């Protein structure tokens, strides 16, 4: 199943995930596609932040859902 | 079935980050740290005369001004450049995974808007001013008119965030005193940022 991830600069990232996949695993897929380490990613769904140890199914995320990717900006 | 509650969700930038690492003596500051500091500052100034003129912008909203999605950048402009928004705005400018710098916009005179940029790096990067120009450009200003202003030169590679927060606090108290408008009122050559005081604010907030 395909889900969508939207950043605050207007870029949408598309992923090919499984409901049994973990939140940490999804973040590694985003690292592969954009080079962002998982220590900087904050995935948001239905206005809630996802814990790394839960699954996509635990949060009732279905096919073609939209997640928000907010980054931890440093300098 | 198994209905999911979507009654009145916060915008992504206002969702809390419970895993936000604590700040230490040598770590770089994160956007979550900058906002926790300015949220507490706005509370400490509440009720003081002229505090209604200040607005401390979220750094995430500063980046949305350049978003390729037109709805997102429109939301940023409503948040930073509307009729009910205070006229003195403080925009944190982030070079990703590199530097922090401060951009101030003063809109008290609608036919002449002033802009001030503060950069604490010893040898300035042209890319930092470029990002400040994009912000002003997306706010309807002429970036050529932005002033490159003096600020204390950092003597380490981690306290650029401290200079930003200190400059925000120092200038805000000058708006409260009316000294912000004197000659040299927007000069930050003599600030002295304090990592320990910043850590204290974040703890007791």
């Amino acid at each position: 199943m395909q889900i969508f991830v939207k950043t605050l600069t207007g870029k949408t990232i598309t992923l090919e995930v499984e409901p049994s996949d973990t939140i940490e695993n999804v973040k590694a897929k985003i690292q592969d596609k954009e080079g962002i380490p998982p220590d900087q990613q904050r995935l948001i769904f239905a206005g809630k932040q996802l814990e790394d140890g839960r699954t996509l199914s635990d949060y009732n995320i279905q096919k073609e859902s939209t997640l928000h990717l907010v980054l931890r900006l440093r300098g | 079935p198994e209905r999911i509650d979507v009654d009145n969700l916060p915008s992504p930038q206002d969702v809390a980050d419970p895993e936000l690492p604590p700040v230490r003596a040598t770590s770089w500051l994160l956007d979550g740290h900058l906002r926790a500091y300015t949220d507490d500052l706005a509370r400490r100034l509440r009720g003081e005369p002229n505090a209604h003129l200040l607005h401390f912008a979220d750094s995430q909203v500063v980046t949305m001004l350049s978003s390729a999605d037109p709805d997102q950048q429109a939301r940023a402009q409503r948040l930073l450049a509307g009729d009910d928004i205070p006229p003195i705005v403080f925009l944190p400018i982030n070079q990703p995974n590199a530097h922090w710098s401060l951009l101030v916009v003063d809109r008290r005179n609608k036919d002449a808007v002033a802009a001030y940029h503060y950069d604490s790096m010893a040898q300035k990067d042209p890319q930092q001013r470029y990002l400040a120009d994009m912000a002003a450009y997306h706010l309807g200003l002429d970036y050529q008119q932005t002033h490159e202003m003096p600020i204390a030169i950092q003597s380490d590679g981690y306290s650029c965030g401290d200079h930003v927060l200190t400059g925000i606090e120092v200038l805000a108290h000058r708006v409260l005193d009316g000294t912000f408008d004197y000659a040299g009122g927007r000069d930050l050559t003599d600030i002295e940022p304090d990592r320990g005081l910043i850590r204290d604010r974040l703890a007791q907030a």
